[PDB]
């Protein structure tokens, strides 16, 4: 009300508006879907377009080999913040010729995102990250919030009825964390669970992008055609 | 951080006014009263000193300070604030004058790079104008002995004899009925010691009161001996009893 | 240093202090371009509100950017020489680096540019001045005129006016003013610039300034008498 | 932030002015009348030192009048600490000047140097313009005399005849009716404090509420004198102009 | 005082073939005369079907391969994984190398692999930036040896038909990977015997459109 | 006052949306993608019959495979230009080949939302970028203020944007040739101008494989305005 | 640019089947003046990687604060510290290449000669060299100084190539580097009786062994070697 | 190294030796030394060929930026002015550059010699490199304006043939350009040795040359 003019102000209460609002962008953004098993790791997107002339607005960002996200919100922010992971998992491979643990990574994020909410003059991030990887303990899933919250989980799912997802998740946890060496059904899990968020529209063929990345599979994002098989 | 105040505070309102600096004078009123008178051999500068408390140690406050060996300085407003200026009045006399020319700044200059800092603080960003008014008597050799006034603005005037602060306005009539242009010194001390009575409501002795003159050599206060030109400074300080004694012949 | 965002986007999408720096030029003195055939010629409104003006040093209203290039203007006076300065720098730099003088159209782009870094630039505000700019290209006898505005939009123009009551003379000239057959002598179209003036300057006696500029780096500033005698003809026609 | 606190002092009000600028003009109107004659021998001028006091050192006192160098002075009207800090800006100019060609700077390029100085105050940086305005008069040999004028805006105009301060708008009217192009020195002498004795806010006009000053080629032949004028000198000038 | 350049020796030789090409280099590190390894490979395989070898001081060499490995990771993901072209390769290492004019890598540079037409390319690069695609280029420290050899038996320099004595020159029948192989082998041996930096091991990649290949061959250790 | 670079209670940049309003007040720029190129047309909306339309550069070049359109604040676009114009070349530069079309595009988006308390406010214009490279083919993609680009098969910015985005909803299909897009461009134009559209009022323009980025005469253009007017009177 | 004040000279090193052996003595030199004698110039940096470091004294305390803060740092919010996401003696190895030849091209050399020994997760053997000019190589045997022109001769007798390693065992490969150490002491002016020797073995990791000295020394035939040439007596 | 360009009747021929030495050691028998800045402009390369290859290909990018931003083609006046200010930015610092900048332009065909000191200067001749001495020979004896495109030719192989025999460091192969308004024409890759013996028959010189 008052207190929402800028990053650098409390509330009453102690609630940062800003930071809520940069959140609500998320809200507004598409749906996307994160799961990993013991051997894998999944992200499911649904692209949004402009309209029926326009393309699909791209939503998996590659970061490394072994490392890569999903987005909600703002575009523009979630390529500067995967501009960052891709440099942050560069430099720990040209230096200490080693592979950027995710956790680390999600610290890294944490952090960035932070100066943005204590400072005056800037702005909060307006864009929810969900990261995948496979390091030296195996697969990981992180939830990335701008208000510098990150959260290693089994799966989740951010963006419009994006709870959906989350509940269908919460339901079938004991059965796909089992799914082991066999990426098809992982993306059929995920396929499903992106699925409780759907109304009106379905899943086609340029609006489901898919990526994944396990013990010898390198981050690789699947788009177009290479859907059609989950569809 | 940073400062990020990097725009004027002060600024000219509707009327034409820079408000910031009236009520700089306005806090000058306030303040004790403050004067200074000129002879034709010396200057008077004095002032009350306004204890706070009758445990503080007055003698510790200087209201009245040297600058130069033969320039010296009072005021009226707000004493930090005079307190740094007579800092940076010493510094700027050293820098911007004697490690150029070898010798000490003449009054008018002296003055003139005082109310330049002022003026700064005027319009410079993120600062608010200084809230004093300063009486700044000195000598020097081609100029002879002269008195100077600066405001928080950065003006400055030359007077035959003024006052600054509470009873100011009072204290200018006063001086106005008294001051010639033959008075000697000890005549000047005698009405600086008379106006400034009139502005003290408590005790009125060597030690309330805060008196400097400039005037002959005090080879005496120089420090050393050897070398002719050397004379020593024109500046001195009454002590308490020398102020008492002349309150005899008041 | 001082960042503040002074030129900044309202709800209905204007920007305020570029919208506000035209109110600027608004208020400023009337200036007129006329391209004829083979010439151009800028006339200037010189307010009589101010009389013992010493007018052999006082700024001329239009200036020299180099030996072929003119720019007059409208809006503020001081940031008008802020503009020119740099104008008459760049024209410099073109020539040392380049080895070629500017082209009309290139020192316009140049100030159009300038104008414009002022309205997205932070501590800044735009620039309150709208300019005519004309001349010839080197080793070219085509006419050039352009104007720009606080904004940093630029254009050619057959003719053109700038400043206060440049709706009125903009009229004159949109109903006088041929294209397929423009002023063929330098007299048409000094003639044309003055009548257009007379319009909304008053009295036409020190109030009009004429700056005549042909091909090859010619530019001449026409005198008070020289003035008068197109001042003293044009309501002897009108007699009728 | 500090952006809370931030009066933004360059910035065009609805109407295309500049408040900053506006303002400053309105301060100026109430200071001491300065007033500029250019003649066909010389330059004078004149301007009335604002309410003084008995207890004053006039002799040493200099609030109005001031030196740039030797060929060109001006007249001051507003902040006298604002106008001493543009003063000496000025000063540098004409030596740099001075020391880069081996000539005495020509008195418009100082003019626009100072009057650059004062349009960069409204157009960045955020800070208050200078509250002056100035008179300048001098001389150099490609226009010979020259009065010209700038304000807190950073424009400048050149004047056969010009006022500052306060009651200008009086002041110009009294000047026009009575100045001609062929006029002297001697004469513009006595216009300038006829003209200020008729428009000052004070019951009469006296030495002591006066700063005069002149710029003559009388100086032994082909060159420049000022002449400051002392009190008693200015005493002298009122007793032959017929004012006291 | 401190010298930041070294020598580490070494040998390199690229050699463009119709629809193939091959990097070949020595495997042995030394200073002044001690070996410091009998196999440290030297000629890398650097994505996008880009073999590249840095001859000259090792430390320097590590670097340039390090910065341009970089480099290909970056194309990929500013223009949409699109293929680096080895043109496109060689034109991005004149500037790796030309932002250190002042400081050079002090090595000799080779790539090697396929142009957009599917046809054999080496390109060659002084330490300072200076480039250009060639068909034959050995580089280092026997380079002077190897090279006339190959200016005869690749390109048949000076030799001409039997019976014309000088009129008809032996014309440029392409040669066989198989064919190529053996002059590099032999060139090797050869320089081996008579450059005492030059032994040990030889490690050859060959750059098909199948993909990069590698071959090792034993060399005298004295 | 308020943050350049705050968020609304809905999760928008203030700033960002207000300059889209601007973009709205700007003149029209269409842009329809076939397999034989992409054409790129504009409304010139001269304020004056005085004014010399042909100086309106509303159509520009980035690089010979590369072509671009203007809506709205058009100043604010000639610094867009220069950066298109050197990451296109500088690209060359580095790895002696043509940039894609969309690296071109990211590449001035990335200018965008570079605002705050850097550029002291948004872009005020919106911009159509046509191409083609080897890898994607023909393309044309929609630049905002707010860093966001699409990909488009057919784009109207401007104010009259909405009725003719609706109107290139029911024409375009993927079999138009370049004759019929440059038609489609012209007829839509027409529609949503103020003034009668003429070759003075209305430039167009096209970029193919062959010929690069082309910018249409007024002769040209002014037969393809009569062949309209004809197909539109034969039914 | 500088130049080395208290110097440690030959650091050797060797791999066997199933780990790696590092060895260096306890000497810091000021030119010619023996001057200390408890220095330690084998670091260990976790249980799986031992630095050896030969040249500047002064520069190697300093690369081994470096190490020392590594693993401060490596353990910052790092649940696997101790497990999966501990230090490897590639990362170390990898860093100070990094450092040493970032320094050089300031012109501003760690006036250094290390060798990293250890062994990775996987078992595998790691050695890897790297100096003040920041060139690297791998070999079986690695030495520095001195131990590159007497010890690696001696070494490689014992491992001449790769597929010698399977065949030598850590008390053949011990035995070599504890008579090179003696010819070492023999025949370097800068060199002590006394050394550091570890062994970082797969199955028995880190055996850090410390006060040992060169034994078993052949001087007897002295007694006969008179004059230099012609002199009987 | 040897390195030509002259200005004639219908143009400006440009031609080049194709040698690189490291000492003694022959390192490249066949450089291009002529750089193709763009279709209406040449470059010839003498010196350093790194500092030639990276300046004048920066050249090319200014060059093409120019021309999309003032819709006409650089002079070549201003493009060798352009590489001139180039030099002089690391003036001291120890480029090595030598090159003829080739082109043709409105004030018709143009040629300017620019080096590293940054220095500057309009020729209707210029000839650069290690054997620069044995072209001018040839170039000063046979050049006329009234030359034919054919002879034009010919003149600046010949005149290259003659540095390539005399000069140890020039040779290889000899690259021929024609620069005319509608752009630069390659007149093709000559063999030394095998143009040699083909000049020596045909032409009677080099008698002293057993052959
Ligand atoms: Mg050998
Ligand atoms: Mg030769």
């Amino acid at each position: 009300n008052n207190y929402d003019g800028d990053t650098v102000t409390f509330s009453p209460t102690g609630r940062l508006f800003q930071v809520e609002y940069a959140l609500e962008a998320i809200k507004q953004g598409s749906v996307t879907v994160g799961l990993r098993s013991n051997t894998h790791a999944v992200l499911v997107a649904l692209k949004r377009n402009a309209d029926e002339l326009s393309s699909y607005q791209k939503k998996i960002i590659k970061c490394d080999e072994h490392m890569g996200l999903s987005l909600a919100g703002l575009a523009p922010d979630a390529r500067v913040l995967s501009n960052y992971l891709r440099q942050q998992c560069n430099y720990s491979s040209l230096v200490f010729n080693r592979k950027l643990a995710v956790e680390r990574a999600g610290h890294l994020l944490c952090d960035k995102a932070q100066k943005n909410t204590q400072s005056y003059g800037g702005r909060p991030y307006g864009v929810g990250l969900l990261i995948i990887g496979y390091d030296k303990s195996g697969a990981h899933l992180l939830e990335f919030q701008p208000s510098g919250n990150v959260t290693e989980l089994y799966g989740t799912a951010i963006g419009a009825r994006s709870q959906g997802a989350k509940t269908y998740l919460e339901r079938t946890l004991d059965t796909f964390i089992k799914i082991d060496g066999n990426p098809d059904e992982l993306i059929k899990a995920g396929v499903e669970a992106i699925s409780q968020s759907l109304r009106d529209e379905s899943l086609t063929v340029d609006n489901l992008s898919i990526a994944i990345v396990g013990k010898d599979t390198p981050f690789t994002i699947y788009d177009g055609e290479a859907v059609a098989k989950y569809i | 951080m940073t400062d990020r105040y990097s725009f004027s505070l002060t600024t000219f309102s509707p009327s034409g006014k820079l408000g910031q600096i009236d009520y700089a004078l306005t806090a000058v009123k306030q303040g004790v009263t403050s004067l200074g008178i000129k002879a034709t051999n010396g200057v008077v500068i004095a002032t009350e000193k306004k204890s706070s408390s009758p445990l503080a140690m007055s003698e510790t406050l200087s209201k009245v300070s040297l600058l130069t060996p033969d320039i010296g300085a009072v005021y009226s407003g707000m004493g930090p604030d005079y307190r740094v200026l007579v800092d940076k009045s010493r510094k700027v006399a050293h820098t911007s004058y004697k490690r150029i020319y070898g010798e000490y700044p003449p009054t008018k200059l002296l003055v003139s790079e005082v109310a330049k800092i002022m003026q700064e603080a005027t319009q410079s960003g993120g600062v608010r104008p200084f809230g004093v008014s300063l009486l700044i008597a000195g000598h020097d050799e081609f100029n002879g002995f002269s008195l100077y006034q600066v405001d928080p603005s950065g003006s400055y005037f030359p007077w035959k004899a003024t006052a600054i602060g509470k009873g100011s306005v009072a204290a200018k009539t006063f001086l106005e009925k008294r001051w010639n242009d033959e008075l000697e010194l000890e005549d000047a001390i005698h009405i600086a010691l008379l106006t400034l009575k009139e502005s003290v409501e408590g005790e009125f002795n060597g030690d309330t009161i805060e008196l400097a003159i400039i005037g002959d050599e005090n080879p005496d206060l120089l420090g050393y001996t050897g070398i002719p030109t050397d004379k020593g400074p024109r500046f001195r300080k009454l002590t308490s009893q020398e102020i008492n004694d002349r309150l005899e012949a008041l | 240093g001082y960042d503040r965002a002074l030129s900044i986007f309202s709800p209905d999408g204007h920007i305020f202090q570029v919208e506000y720096a035209l109110e600027a030029v608004k208020r400023g003195t009337c200036a007129v371009g006329v391209k004829g055939k083979n010439c151009v010629v800028l006339g200037c409104e010189r307010r009589s509100t101010l009389k013992l003006q010493d007018t052999r040093i006082t700024p001329s209203k239009v200036s020299k950017i180099d030996s072929h290039v003119v720019l007059s203007f409208s809006g503020l006076n001081a940031d008008s020489r802020i503009l020119i300065e740099k104008a008459r720098v760049e024209a410099q730099s073109h020539r040392l680096t380049l080895e070629d003088p500017v082209t009309v159209e290139y020192l316009t782009r140049y100030v159009a540019g300038v104008q414009q870094r002022y309205t997205q630039s932070g501590g800044v505000r735009p620039f309150g001045v709208s300019t005519l700019i004309a001349g010839f290209d080197p080793r070219d006898d085509e006419p050039k005129l352009y104007q720009t505005e606080p904004s940093g939009i630029y254009s050619s123009w057959s003719a053109q006016t700038i400043g206060r009551n440049s709706k009125t003379v903009r009229e004159f000239l949109e109903k006088n003013y041929d294209r397929k057959e423009p002023p063929a002598t330098v007299e048409e179209c000094v003639k044309l610039t003055v009548r257009s003036l007379l319009e909304v300057v008053q009295t036409g006696a020190k109030n009009i300034e004429i700056t005549v500029v042909k091909p090859d780096s010619d530019i001449v500033a026409l005198s008070s008498e020289e003035i008068n005698q197109y001042v003293t003809q044009i309501e002897q026609e009108k007699q009728e | 932030g500090s952006r809370r606190y931030d009066s933004r002092t360059t910035i065009f009000s609805p109407e295309g002015r500049l408040y900053q600028v506006e303002y400053a003009l309105e301060s100026i109107s109430h200071a001491g009348t300065a007033i500029g004659i250019m003649a066909s021998d010389g330059i004078v001028l004149a301007a009335e030192r604002k309410v003084t006091s008995t207890l004053l050192e006039q002799d040493t006192s200099t609030e109005k009048l001031y030196k740039l160098n030797d060929k060109i002075a001006v007249a001051v009207a507003g902040l006298t600490a604002d106008a001493e800090i543009l003063i000496n800006t000025a000063r540098i100019h004409a030596q740099n000047y001075l020391k880069t060609y081996n000539e005495d700077i020509p008195v418009e390029i100082l003019v626009r140097r100072l009057s650059d100085i004062k349009q960069g105050y409204t157009q960045h940086g955020g800070l208050r313009p200078f509250g002056v305005s100035f008179i300048y008069a001098g001389y150099d040999d490609r226009y010979g005399y020259q009065l010209y004028t700038s304000n807190p805006s950073g424009n400048y105009t050149g004047w056969k005849a010009i006022s500052v301060g306060a009651n200008t708008s009086a002041a110009q009217t009294l000047l026009q009716m009575d100045y001609k192009d062929d006029m002297k020195v001697d004469d513009a002498i006595e216009l300038a404090l006829k003209t200020l004795s008729k428009t000052t806010d004070s019951s009469a006009l006296t030495y002591d509420r006066l700063e005069f000053a002149t710029i003559r080629k009388g100086a032994n032949d082909g060159e420049v004198y000022q002449k400051i004028f002392k009190p008693q000198e200015i005493k002298d000038i009122l007793v032959k102009t017929g004012i006291t | 005082q401190f010298n930041p350049y070294g020598d580490n020796g070494g040998t390199i030789l690229g050699i463009a073939g119709e629809d193939f090409a091959v990097l070949a280099g020595d495997t042995r590190n030394i200073t002044d005369y001690s070996i410091n390894s009998r196999y440290e490979p030297k000629v890398f395989d650097c994505g996008d079907n880009i073999v590249m070898s840095a001859n000259g001081f090792a430390a320097d060499g590590d670097a340039l391969v390090k910065r341009f490995k970089n480099s290909v990771k970056w194309y990929h993901f500013d223009h949409n994984d699109k293929k680096l072209s080895i043109n496109s390769a060689a034109r991005n290492i004149q500037h790796l190398l030309y932002s250190r004019r002042f400081f050079p890598y002090y090595v000799y540079n080779i790539i090697a692999g396929l142009d957009e037409d599917g046809k054999g390319a080496v390109y060659s690069f002084d330490p300072v930036g200076s480039y250009q695609r060639e068909q034959c280029r050995a580089g280092g420290a026997a380079a002077s040896l190897i090279m006339p050899f190959l200016d005869n038996q690749v390109n048949f320099k000076n030799q001409y038909e039997p019976g014309t004595n000088g009129k008809v020159k032996k014309p440029l029948k392409y040669l066989s990977v198989e064919e190529v192989i053996k002059l590099v082998r032999d060139s090797f041996t050869s320089a081996t015997e008579r450059h005492i930096q030059v032994g040990d091991g030889l490690e050859i990649l060959i750059v098909t459109k199948d993909g990069v290949r590698k071959e090792f061959y034993e060399l005298k250790r004295d | 006052d308020r943050g350049v670079s705050t968020f609304s209670p809905e999760g928008r940049l203030f700033q960002v949306e207000y300059s889209l309003e601007a973009i709205k007040l700007g003149s029209t720029a269409i842009g329809i993608a076939t397999k034989e190129g992409v054409v790129l047309g504009v409304e010139k909306r001269a304020t004056s019959p005085l004014l010399e339309s042909d100086s309106i550069e509303k159509i520009v070049e980035i690089d010979r495979h590369i072509g671009c359109a203007m809506s709205g604040l058009t100043a604010d676009a000639r610094s867009m230009i220069e950066h298109a114009r050197t990451a296109a070349v500088t690209h060359n530069l580095y790895y002696d080949e043509d940039i894609n079309v969309e690296s071109l595009t990211q590449s001035v988006c990335d200018l965008a939302l570079r605002f705050g308390e850097l550029m002291s406010r948004p872009f005020g214009v919106a911009l159509l970028i046509a191409g083609h490279d080897a890898d994607d083919g023909y393309q044309l993609f929609h630049a905002e203020p707010s860093g966001t680009f699409y990909r488009y098969n057919a784009k109207a910015i401007g104010s009259g944007s909405e009725g003719a985005q609706a109107e290139l909803l029911n024409e375009w299909h993927s079999s138009l040739t370049l004759k019929e897009a440059e038609l489609l461009v012209l007829k839509i134009l027409k529609q949503v101008m103020e003034e009668k559209l003429d070759e003075n009022n209305a430039q167009l323009s096209c970029i193919t494989k062959q010929d690069g980025f082309k910018i249409y005469d007024n002769e040209k253009t002014a037969e393809l305005i009569k062949e309209l007017k004809e197909k539109e009177a034969a039914e | 640019t500088q130049q080395p004040i208290v110097t440690g000279t030959s650091v050797i090193s060797m791999k066997y089947d199933n780990g790696v052996i590092i060895a260096a003595d306890n000497l810091g030199s000021y030119g010619s003046l023996l001057r200390f004698n408890g220095v330690e110039r084998l670091i260990p940096v976790g249980d799986n990687t031992v630095v050896g470091i030969s040249g500047d004294i002064s520069d190697m305390q300093h690369i081994e604060r470096l190490l020392k803060d590594l693993v401060t740092e490596n353990a910052y919010d790092n649940p696997l510290a101790d497990a999966e996401e501990a230090l490897e003696p590639s990362y170390i190895f990898e860093y100070l290449a990094t450092v040493m030849y970032q320094r050089r091209s300031k012109m501003n050399p760690l006036w250094n000669a290390i060798i990293v020994a250890g062994v990775q997760s996987n078992g595998d053997q790691f050695l890897r060299y790297v100096n003040l000019l920041g060139v690297t190589y791998s070999s079986p045997t690695l030495a520095t100084g001195f131990g590159a022109h007497m010890a690696n001769p001696l070494l490689r007798k014992v491992v001449d190539r790769e597929s010698d390693i399977p065949k030598t065992t850590v008390q053949v490969a011990e035995e070599a580097i504890v008579n090179a150490m003696r010819v070492l002491y023999y025949r370097d002016a800068r060199s002590s009786r006394n050394f550091s020797l570890a062994i970082i073995d797969k199955n028995t990791g880190l055996t850090f062994k410390k006060n040992l000295q060169v034994e078993n020394m052949k001087w007897d035939f002295a007694k006969d070697i008179k004059g230099y040439g012609t002199q009987k007596i | 190294t040897t390195t030509l360009a002259f200005k004639f009747q219908h143009g400006v021929i440009a031609a080049v030796d194709s040698r690189a030495s490291a000492g003694s050691y022959i390192s490249a028998l066949r450089v291009n030394k002529v750089i193709e800045i763009n279709p209406y402009l040449l470059g010839t390369m003498s010196g350093c060929a790194a500092d030639c290859q990276y300046w004048e290909r920066l050249l090319a990018k200014e060059c093409r930026l120019y021309y999309l931003r003032n819709g006409e083609r650089i002079s070549v006046s201003a493009a060798s002015k352009l590489l001139s200010n180039m030099m002089c930015q690391y003036r001291g610092m120890g480029l090595s550059m030598g090159s003829m900048i080739c082109g043709w332009d409105k004030k018709g065909p143009g040629l300017y010699y620019v080096d590293e000191h940054g220095t500057r200067l309009s020729g209707n001749m210029f000839s650069t490199g290690s054997g620069n001495t044995y072209a001018y020979g040839v170039l000063d004896s046979n050049y006329k304006w009234d030359l034919s495109v054919e002879d034009a030719l010919y003149l600046g192989k010949r005149s290259i043939l003659a540095a390539a025999h005399r000069d140890a460091y020039s040779g290889g192969s000899v690259n021929l350009y024609h620069v005319t308004e509608d752009g630069w024409i390659y007149h093709g890759n000559h063999d030394v040795g095998e143009l040699f013996w083909k000049v020596k028959e045909e032409e009677g010189s080099f008698n002293n040359v057993i052959g």
